[PDB]
C-alpha cells in the first residue's frame, strides 16, 4: 500500500548499482521524492531530494557520488564509487510531512568487496 | 550546512512517567521541525510535523514545542510500547535556492 | 485547449515560512521570479514549492492579491474555459471576467478588479502559486 | 455612517423573524459582513458570515436557524425560530484586512450600534 | 472547533498604572489574534490585531503579544476612560471552511 522498493543486491566496489522505489494506488508526478539512508543502528542521514520533471539536490556528503533522477512511473538512484562504510537500508519517502506521509519497509543495500 | 543536536544520549524513566528530549539547531529553522520514532527493524513512524502538530494516530499524549531555534519533545505517561530512538528532522524546500533536510543524533529511551 | 490533466490539486499542505510574499486565510502565497509563458505556469508552480498549484483567484482574496503589487508589474492567474463556458479554477467554481478576445489566458493588474482577458498569451509574466497551510 | 442595523421587536418565539444592516460608502461586492449575537449580561459569539461571492457559513452551534441573504445595498438576516434564549442585540460587521509585514490579518473593524431583539409575551 | 479561554471577572489596580491579562487558545493558531472594548452599552472596536501590532487610531501605549496557545494583553499608563470590558478573538481557517471565536473579558479598573 505504501511505496515499495528493490534492488539491493550486495555487491562489489567501483560499480554502478541501481535502486527502484515504485508507486502504488497513488501519483508519482504529484509529490516530491527523497531518499535517506541509515547504518545498522545509527543515525539516518539524508542523501537527497529530487522533484517531478528534472531537478534535484544533494547533501554535501557525497560529491555527485549519487545520481537521482526522475522517471513519470518510479524514481531511482545511482552510485558510482561505493565503499566500505556505505552499507546502509534505503528508504524513500513523501518529501512533505504530514497526514500524507508515507515510508517503504527499506532495502538492505550493502557492500561486499 | 545545518548540523542538530539531541544532547539526551539515553535516559531512564518510570512506567507511566515523564521524559523530555531537547533538539538544538544553529541557525532560525523558524517552525519546521519534525519527530519520528523507530521500533527496531521498522519504517520511523511520523509522530509529530511541524513543531506542534500530531500525525493520525499520536495521542495527545504526544506532544512538544518551541520556538527559534531550540525546541523540544514531551511525552505524557511512559507504556509498553513507547521504548524506541526518537529522531528529529527539519526541513526546507525552496527550489529557487536550495533544498535541504537534516535528521539528528538520536535518543534512545527505556522504562523500568 | 485542454488542462493537461497531471498538474491537480494537492492534497497534501505545507508552506515555506521564509519566503512567500502574502498570507490569507489560512494559505501562503507566491508571486515568482522567472517570467513564464501561461501554458508552462501549471508546471512552474508544481516545481518551485511541493503541494503548490497554480491557482485563480475568488472575488474575497482578489484585494488583497492586487493589494500586494506595483504600478506597472502583471501577474497571471489560473482560470480557463476547458469547454464553451464557466470559467472555472483547478480548485473549482465560477468567476466573472472582463472579456474581451477568446483563448484561455488570463491575468490580474494593480487596478484591476476581476481577472481580464488577455490576446497573445506568448507574452512572460509572473505567475501565483498557493499552498494551503498547516490545518488541512 | 459606515453601517447601521434595523428592525428590533418584541415578540413571543416561533414567529418569523427578519433583521438588516444598510452599508454605504464602499462596495459590499468586494468586503464580507457578519452577524455576532450579544446576550444582555453576556460576552459575543459569532453567527454567521456572507462573503464577498454569494457563499456563505456559520458557527456548529447554530443549526440552520440564522440564513443570512445579500440585497444590492444591504445584507437581510433571516431567523427561522427565535427562542427566550435568542434575545439579544445583533451587531452586523465587516471583514476588514489590515495587515503586518507579509501577512493579512481579519477582524471585524467597523461596528455597527446595534438593535435589540426581545421576547416578552 | 476552537475554544478560548480567558482571565476569571474581577480585574483592577490603581489609577494610572499597568494591567495585564491573558487569553488561553486550545489548538495553534499562528500569531492571528485581535482584542476589542466595549464601554456598556457600546460597540466593540478594535485594539490589537495579528497578536502583537497595534491597529491605526490606537494610542501607542497599548502592547499586547506572545505566541502559541497564550497570548498577553497588557496596558501601559492607564487612563480613568479606559475602564470597560476588554475581549479577545481568534479566527481559525480550514482548507474549505471557516470558523471564529470569542470569549468572555471584564472590566479593568476602580480602586
Amino acid at each position: 500500500q505504501p511505496v515499495k522498493e528493490s534492488g539491493g543486491r550486495l555487491v562489489t566496489p567501483g560499480t554502478p548499482l541501481t535502486l527502484t522505489c515504485t508507486a502504488s494506488g497513488f501519483s508519482l508526478s504529484s509529490y516530491w521524492m527523497s531518499w535517506v539512508r541509515q547504518a545498522r543502528g545509527k543515525g539516518l542521514e539524508w542523501i537527497g531530494t529530487a522533484t517531478a520533471g528534472g531537478s534535484a539536490w544533494y547533501a554535501s556528503w557525497a560529491k555527485g557520488r549519487f545520481t537521482i533522477s526522475r522517471t513519470s512511473t518510479t524514481v531511482e538512484l545511482r552510485m558510482t564509487s561505493l565503499t566500505t562504510e556505505d552499507t546502509a537500508t534505503y528508504f524513500c519517502a513523501r518529501d512533505p510531512p504530514g497526514h500524507s506521509g508515507l515510508w517503504g519497509r527499506g532495502t538492505l543495500v550493502t557492500v561486499s568487496s | 550546512d545545518l548540523v542538530m543536536t539531541q544532547t539526551p544520549a539515553s535516559v531512564e524513566a518510570a512506567v507511566g512517567g515523564t521524559v523530555t528530549i531537547k533538539c538544538q539547531a544553529s541557525e532560525s529553522i523558524g517552525n519546521a521541525l519534525a519527530w519520528y520514532q523507530q521500533k527496531p527493524g521498522q519504517p520511523p513512524k511520523l509522530l509529530i510535523y511541524d513543531t506542534s502538530n500530531l500525525a493520525s494516530g499520536v495521542s495527545s499524549r504526544f506532544r512538544g514545542s518551541g520556538s527559534g531555534t531550540q525546541f523540544t519533545l514531551t511525552i505524557s505517561d511512559l507504556e509498553c510500547a513507547d521504548a524506541a530512538t526518537y529522531y528529529c528532522q527539519t526541513y526546507y524546500y525552496s527550489g529557487v535556492t536550495t533544498t535541504y533536510q537534516a535528521f539528528g543524533g538520536g535518543t534512545e529511551v527505556d522504562v523500568k | 485547449f485542454q488542462v493537461p490533466q497531471n498538474y491537480t490539486k494537492a492534497n497534501c499542505t505545507y508552506c515555506n515560512t521564509r519566503e512567500y510574499t502574502f498570507s490569507y486565510k489560512g494559505c501562503c502565497f507566491y508571486f515568482t521570479k522567472k517570467k513564464h509563458t501561461w501554458n508552462g505556469c501549471f508546471q512552474a508552480c508544481a516545481e518551485l514549492y511541493p503541494c503548490t498549484y497554480f491557482y485563480g483567484p475568488t472575488p474575497d482574496i482578489l484585494p488583497v492579491v492586487t493589494r500586494n503589487l506595483n504600478a506597472i508589474e502583471s501577474l497571471w492567474v489560473g482560470v480557463y474555459r476547458v469547454g464553451e463556458g464557466n470559467w472555472t479554477s483547478l480548485d473549482g467554481g465560477t468567476f466573472k471576467v472582463y472579456q474581451i478576445f477568446g483563448s484561455h489566458c488570463t491575468y490580474v493588474s494593480k487596478f484591476s478588479t476581476v481577472p481580464v482577458s488577455h490576446h497573445e498569451c506568448s507574452f512572460l509574466k509572473p505567475c501565483l502559486c498557493v499552498s494551503q497551510r498547516s490545518n488541512s | 455612517q459606515p453601517v447601521e442595523e434595523s428592525g428590533g421587536r418584541l415578540v413571543t418565539p416561533g414567529t418569523p423573524l427578519t433583521l438588516t444592516c444598510t452599508v454605504s460608502g464602499f462596495s459590499l461586492s468586494t468586503y464580507a459582513m457578519s452577524w455576532v449575537r450579544q446576550a444582555p449580561g453576556k460576552g459575543l459569539e459569532w453567527i454567521g458570515t456572507i462573503s464577498a461571492s454569494d457563499t456563505t457559513y456559520f458557527a456548529n452551534w447554530t443549526k440552520g436557524r440564522f440564513t443570512i441573504s445579500k440585497a444590492s445595498t444591504t445584507v437581510d438576516l433571516k431567523i427561522t425560530s427565535p427562542t427566550t434564549e435568542d434575545t439579544a442585540t445583533f451587531f452586523c460587521a465587516r471583514f476588514s484586512a489590515y495587515e503586518s509585514n507579509r501577512d493579512y490579518f481579519d477582524t471585524f473593524d467597523p461596528w455597527g450600534p446595534g438593535t435589540l431583539v426581545t421576547v416578552s409575551s | 472547533d476552537v475554544v478560548m479561554t480567558q482571565t476569571p471577572s474581577p480585574v483592577s489596580a490603581a489609577v494610572g498604572g499597568t494591567v495585564t491579562i491573558k487569553c488561553q487558545a486550545s489548538q495553534n493558531i499562528y500569531r492571528d489574534l485581535a482584542w476589542y472594548q466595549q464601554n456598556p452599552g457600546q460597540p466593540p472596536k478594535l485594539l490589537i490585531y495579528g497578536a502583537s501590532n497595534l491597529a491605526s487610531g490606537v494610542p501607542s501605549r497599548f502592547s499586547g503579544s506572545g505566541s502559541g496557545t497564550e497570548y498577553i494583553l497588557t496596558i501601559s499608563d492607564l487612563e480613568c476612560a479606559d475602564a470597560a470590558t476588554y475581549y479577545c478573538q481568534c479566527s481559525a481557517y480550514g482548507s474549505g471552511y471557516a470558523a471564529h471565536a470569542f470569549g468572555g473579558g471584564t472590566k479593568v479598573d476602580i480602586k
